[PDB]
């Protein structure tokens, strides 16, 4: 079989750890 | 407490961007179930 | 109102624990979806 | 500054709701998800 | 169930409506934060 | 040998509902 949805998956994590970066830089933004 | 407003502000604009990335991540997530779906079923 | 902000601050910081829990549940769907290609493709 | 804290206040109500959809349609992906599995399976 | 053709569209579609729900939430309240 | 992805999805639910019980915490803190 050749299920292809790995691209999907990848932009996901790559959004996922976009949004972690953000997270971070919001909680130090507050912190201050 | 003007400069407490301004770091509300800016930690809210960036929690904003935060949410608006997961739900581009969960747009891609939708994207791959239905792929997952359509290879099953075609 | 200095108390105003403390309340906001810490309904954001909240807010904030919030959206990493579901990030978090993003990072699992994403295994999830992996698990089953490579159930179907092995 | 009392006008930007009633801001803060009305936006961060509305991400929390924003947040709240999000987690909404994180529980139909790990429904989804189940019924691929259970499919395959089954 | 039919258990013919698999068959979890109406969860997705679900999903894709509440995302839908989300934006426009993340719209109203950048728009009051920009007033 | 049968699929099971179950582990993740139970993960996933365990933080829908931790997410769940925090934002009602932050709309107590709000009302507050
Ligand atoms: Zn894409
Ligand atoms: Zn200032
Ligand atoms: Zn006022
Ligand atoms: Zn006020
Ligand atoms: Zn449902
Ligand atoms: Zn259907
Ligand atoms: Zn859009
Ligand atoms: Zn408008
Ligand atoms: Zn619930
Ligand atoms: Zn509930």
């Amino acid at each position: 079989e050749r299920l292809d949805v790995g691209e999907n998956l990848k932009k996901a994590e790559e959004k996922l750890k976009k949004a972690e970066e953000l997270l971070k830089k919001s909680e130090e933004i507050l912190k201050k | 407490n003007s400069q407490a407003i301004d770091n509300l502000r800016a930690s809210l604009e960036t929690t904003n961007q935060a949410i608006e990335a997961i739900r581009q991540a969960g747009q891609e997530m939708i994207l791959a179930v239905q792929g997952v779906q359509d290879y099953i079923n075609n």
